[PDB]
Order: C-alpha cells, then sequence, then structure tokens
C-alpha cells in the first residue's frame, strides 16, 4: 500500500529520467515482465538492473529498497 | 501508459 505507492513514484522516476530513451524504460519494463513470467531469481533481477542502470547509480540504489530485507 | 507504470509497480512491490 505505501510500498506500492512507493514503487509507484520510483518507476515514474525512471520513466522521467529517460523520457528521451524510452530504450531504456521500457528495457526496466521488461525485466519485471521477465521476472515474473520466468519467475527468475531475485539475484538475476539485481544483476539486470545493475547493469541496466550503470550510469544511473541513483536509481540502482532506490531499487534495492524494493528487495528483500 | 500509466498501466504499463502501474504493473510494473506491482510487480516491483512484491519482490519482497
Ligand atoms: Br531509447
Ligand atoms: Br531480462
Ligand atoms: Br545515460
Ligand atoms: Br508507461
Amino acid at each position: 500500500d505505501v510500498e506500492f505507492s512507493q514503487a509507484i513514484s520510483y518507476v515514474n522516476k525512471i520513466k522521467t529520467r529517460f523520457a528521451d530513451q524510452p530504450d531504456i524504460y521500457k528495457h526496466f519494463l521488461e525485466i519485471l515482465q521477465t521476472y515474473q513470467r520466468e519467475q527468475k531469481p531475485i539475484n538475476e533481477v539485481y544483476a539486470q538492473v545493475t547493469h541496466l542502470f550503470q550510469n544511473a547509480p541513483d536509481l540502482l540504489e532506490d531499487f534495492k529498497k524494493f528487495l528483500p530485507d | 501508459l500509466d498501466d504499463d507504470l502501474g504493473t510494473a509497480a506491482a510487480v516491483l512491490s512484491n519482490m519482497r
């Protein structure tokens, strides 16, 4: 609920940071869709998001707040 | 749109 709203705010931050690179935003969306559809483990999603946001270290740190513990 | 955004939020918010 609060966590859902925090997730909405975070994904919006990604969308606006990559407003001129929609393919990167789209890739982030597909990482999550693939995670769910292929039942990938957390560590594989962590690897993919780390690579995607290599030049966006603040977005990477924000992502980690959604991970277990 | 906001659909894709809310979908990603739902998946993200359920990993922990
Ligand atoms: Br692009
Ligand atoms: Br992927
Ligand atoms: Br960039
Ligand atoms: Br969207």
